[PDB]
């Protein structure tokens, strides 16, 4: 069985945007810094610092 | 005309704040030394952190300068909270004030600081006073106005002025010379005592000071209000 | 005694002499060589300005530059050839490739966790309008090893050495050791970058007062200084030959202090006509350095620019007609007074205050805070803490020649210390805050010696 | 056509009041700036949950962050364009022009 | 020197309410800090009226500056090097005021470096 999450979060609880970051912050009270595609593709490159490679393992 | 309300308002705010503060009228904790109070002050008056107090205050400094042309004598009434019988009496005497709609700031502070200081020697030599037993009235002498008729018209406000002149008309009462002052029992009968200070002689501003004190009673009065002996 | 005892004891034997006032003795000469010879690193432009950008550029030119410094050093010292107690030392490159039982040194940047403090996070949470729970994101006991890194890996790093000092993140030095059983790397031998060349070193003194958070509350604050002024003139202390030994007097910043987010251009303008009254009453008998401090009107970067030609009273514009700088001169918040051939190097003191309000599960006293301005010197850097420090640029903190005195301002505690540091010799100078324990300092050139005098009410 | 609100007025500054125009200019200016480091300070604090490092490296990820449902990025946007604006240039102008003496 | 500095503390010290200071008579009489100290320990004396309340400091060999608030107690009796009047306060608080003072030739210690305008 599969389920889409913000789907089943959009059913039970009523919020505004329905974003990962948005429902963490409004449910669990944590909030998450949300960062472009292309850094991501910039950070998980080779020979960057060990810093990027933590940052979004 | 502007430069002269100006100070007039400081002082009268540095006069009430030390008033409020020497005769133990609120908690010296409350009082904080500071120098600026949107005003530059001419000493480190100690004025209150209370916002209602300072609203209270300021609008008492206002009303009094919006009819300081009629008003010849401003006085701090010192009353007991128990029993309404006044024990102190402190008066900013106006004698003339030299009202002209044409001195720097430096001479006039300077005379203002010659004030305070010598109000603050006079309050210090005075015995202490308990806590939560005292009370400040606020009571003026005027030569020619009525005050609390002006609602005889029903008038509708429409500005922010015409408002606040229409609540400081009828924001006084008619009152007697010499009314909260003991009736004379004469068992020992109280003798006020007259104290007199330096006031501020500047070019525009022409000031006298002086107070009173009861110094005297015939039983039921100063009771517990000056801490028993010190 | 009684008190009048001791005034008749005391005053009524005046001595009444060296007192003619017709012709009062000059002053010792202390003139600054970098008043003229401008050309002053830290000093900005504020057409420039800063654009919120270009900070990994100069982190990569800190780190190219100190890598540089360390590399060297170490060929100075661990040179090829040279053999340790177990076996030759070899001179590995990257950080990962030392597998095997086989004394090595390497050369990376170290990594620690560098908490942030409680009352610092609730400081900054309140004045944020949406802020996170900054403490959950913080969350486990955190990071309570030191951890090298070279941009190729990062490694343990274990040993008594290296436990016993305190490190912060962004500097350099050369490790030492043996691999360790696991995959942790042994500190044995330490390296740091190489010294700097020192300027070659009756003369006179100077008195650094610091911290006067001049005011609209406090009027015990103006009494010191008024006090200060008074015995700076040798009145006080009627010793008119051990008074005019101080040359200068340097104010090394805080001199008003205010909260930013609350305060209107009238008590500040009170406050600085005070300051300006302060420094017209002084300045006729004594020369006056002004300096920019942290709580100051002046820029939060710690390349704080001076202060103003404004923001003084009327009385200042002979003093402030531009070719008069000599007795009142303004500088930047970094700078290196050449007073007498003598170059110190005098902060206000921001970057002390930035790592010590960071937590660090590795290493606020004040042998604690030498052995942080021990380190600081050691790193060839003055603010460790880049992003806390300063913001751009318009890299002046790397040291280019190392002074003879360090003067930092805007301290809890006062403390004082001589080093040795590859063969040359540095002082170190923690001038307190003359608002709380107002006390100052008396540095006397001809024998590189401080003496405090504390001043009561 | 003027810095302050004179109705109307180079240094767009009819009365001079250097003592008071440059003390609340730099006013302004401080405030803007403790603004903005305590922002930059928030993010850090923030970012350190992924970056688990308080030093150089992470600041940049911190200013990297662009999240849509977080006011503090708002405000670090606004404090930013602030700072950028045209306006802050003349007022670095206008310090410089009372400065100039 | 006498009946000319007396009256000019008489005069600030009870016509217009002010503490005064010793710099006050360097500003006023031109004279050296040892004269004026001098002066207030002749002015301490001979006076009926203690509507005053003198301020004294204390000087210690490690130029400690204290102000003695307690005039009982006073600590490292032995140490102390100098004592006199610093002010005569009217009351308890001393709040001074400072003003601008033309110290054209009160100077006791000149600085080497002159100054020059235009
Ligand atoms: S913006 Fe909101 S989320 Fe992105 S970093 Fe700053 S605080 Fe954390």
């Amino acid at each position: 069985h599969m389920i889409n999450i913000w789907r089943a979060l959009r059913s039970d609880v009523n919020l505004t945007q329905y974003t990962i970051e948005s429902a963490a912050f409004n449910i669990l009270h944590k909030r998450l810094p949300h960062f472009s595609f292309e850094s991501l593709t910039n950070m998980w490159n080779a020979k960057k610092s060990t810093t990027e490679l933590k940052t979004v393992l | 005309n502007r430069w002269v309300e100006k100070w007039l308002r400081v002082y009268l705010k540095c006069y009430i704040n030390l008033i409020l503060f020497y005769r133990n009228v609120y908690p010296p904790q409350s009082f904080d030394y500071t120098t600026y109070q949107s005003f530059n002050l001419p000493q480190f008056v100690p004025i209150n952190r209370h916002p209602a107090l300072i609203d209270y205050i300021e609008e008492l400094i206002l009303d009094v300068l919006s009819k300081l042309t009629h008003v010849y004598r401003f006085s701090i009434c010192i009353i007991n909270k128990k029993n309404d019988l006044c024990i102190e009496k402190y008066v900013l005497d106006f004698s003339e004030l030299q009202h002209v709609d044409k001195i720097t700031e430096t001479e006039v502070f300077d005379e203002f600081r010659s004030s305070l200081n010598s109000l603050i020697m006079h309050l210090e030599k005075l015995p202490k006073v308990n806590d939560d037993t005292i009370t400040f009235e606020a009571v003026i002498n005027a030569i020619e106005l009525e005050l609390g008729h002006k609602l005889d018209r029903n008038r509708r406000v429409d500005s922010l002025e015409e408002k606040a002149e229409i609540e400081r008309d009828s924001n006084w009462v008619k009152c007697q010379e010499d009314e909260n002052l003991p009736d004379n029992n004469g068992f020992q009968p109280p003798k006020i005592k007259l104290t007199s200070l330096v006031g501020s002689d500047v070019g525009p501003l022409i000031i006298h000071q002086f107070s009173e004190k009861l110094i005297s009673g015939d039983d039921k009065i100063l009771n517990g209000v000056y801490s028993q002996y010190e | 005694l009684h008190m009048d005892a001791l005034l008749t004891k005391f005053n009524e034997d005046r001595s009444l002499q060296d007192e003619n006032l017709s012709q009062p003795r000059t002053r010792v000469r202390i003139v600054d060589d970098n008043l003229y010879n401008k050309s002053n690193p830290f000093q900005l432009c504020y057409k420039k300005r800063d654009y919120g950008s270009q900070y990994y550029h100069i982190y990569q030119y800190r780190l190219k530059t100190f890598r540089e410094r360390v590399l060297k050093e170490c060929d100075k010292r661990w040179d090829a050839g040279f053999t340790l107690n177990g076996q030759l030392v070899l001179k590995k490159d990257k950080v990962l490739d030392i597998q095997g039982n086989q004394p090595c040194w390497c050369v990376g940047s170290i990594y620690c966790e560098m908490k942030y403090k409680p009352n610092v996070l609730d400081e900054v949470i309140n004045d944020t309008y949406g802020a996170p729970d900054l403490t959950k994101s913080y969350t486990e006991g955190g990071s309570d090893e030191i951890m090298l890194e070279d941009e190729s890996g990062r490694v343990l790093l274990v040993g008594d050495f290296i436990r016993s000092t305190p490190f912060i993140t962004g500097v350099v030095v050369g490790i030492l050791g043996m691999e360790a059983e696991a995959g942790t790397f042994q500190v044995l031998d330490i390296c740091y970058p190489t010294p700097l060349p020192q300027n070659p070193f009756t003369r006179g003194k100077i008195a650094l007062v610091s911290g006067l958070n001049l005011n609209n509350t406090s009027p015990d604050r103006l009494l010191r200084l008024e006090i200060l002024r008074e015995f700076l003139m040798g009145r006080i202390n009627n010793k008119i030959d051990d008074i005019s030994l101080i040359g200068r007097l340097l104010i090394c910043g805080n001199s008003v202090d205010f909260d930013i987010k609350s305060v209107n251009k009238d008590e500040l303008m009170i406050s600085l006509t005070e300051f300006s009254k302060f420094l017209h009453n002084i300045l006729p008998s004594i020369s006056v350095d002004i300096m920019p401090g942290t709580n100051d009107p002046s820029d939060k970067s710690l390349p704080q620019q001076p202060f103003h030609k404004s923001l003084f009273d009327k009385s200042l514009e002979s003093y402030f007609n531009g070719s008069n700088k000599e007795i009142l001169n303004l500088v930047t918040n970094p700078y290196e007074f050449s007073y007498n051939g003598v170059d110190v190097l005098a902060v206000s003191g921001k970057n002390i205050n930035d790592i010590c309000k960071y937590v660090i599960p590795s290493n606020d006293d004040i042998e604690h805070r030498l052995d942080l301005m021990e380190c600081t010197m050691k790193w060839q850097n003055i603010a460790p803490t880049a992003p806390d420090t300063l913001w751009c640029y318009p890299d002046p903190f790397v040291l280019d020649k190392w002074p003879h005195v360090y003067i930092v301002a805007n301290q809890p505690y006062f403390g004082t210390r001589v080093v040795e540091i590859g063969g040359k010799n540095i002082k170190i100078i923690s001038v307190p805050e003359f608002s709380s324990t107002g006390m100052i300092i008396l540095l006397d050139l001809e024998t590189l010696e401080a003496e405090t005098v504390k001043i009561d009410i | 056509c003027g810095e302050e609100l004179k109705i109307c007025s180079l240094c767009d500054d009819c009365l001079e009041k250097r003592s008071t125009t440059t003390l609340s200019f730099l006013i302004k200016k401080l405030k803007r700036q403790k603004e903005y480091q305590t922002l930059k300070t928030v993010c850090r604090t923030c970012s350190y949950r992924y970056t688990s490092d308080a030093g150089i490296e992470n600041d940049h990820i911190a200013s990297k962050c662009n999240s849509y449902d977080c006011p503090v990025f708002y405000s670090r946007v606004k404090a930013e364009r602030y700072l950028r604006d045209n306006q802050s240039v003349q007022r670095e102008e206008a310090l410089i022009s009372l400065n100039d003496w | 020197m006498d009946q000319k500095a007396s009256y000019f503390i008489n005069e600030k010290l009870f016509t217009e309410v002010k503490p005064v200071l010793f710099t006050d008579l360097i500003h006023h009489l031109k004279i050296g800090p040892s004269m004026a100290k001098k002066l207030m320990f002749d002015y301490y004396k001979q006076t009926t009226n203690a509507k005053y309340n003198c301020v004294v400091i204390c000087c210690y060999k490690d130029q400690t500056i204290k102000i003695i608030h307690d005039l009982s107690n006073i600590p490292q009796q032995d140490s102390i090097i100098d004592c006199f009047i610093y002010a005569f306060n009217p009351m308890d608080s001393f709040i001074p005021y400072y003003d601008i003072i033309d110290q054209k030739d009160c100077l006791t210690i000149k600085n080497s470096y002159e100054l020059k305008v235009s």
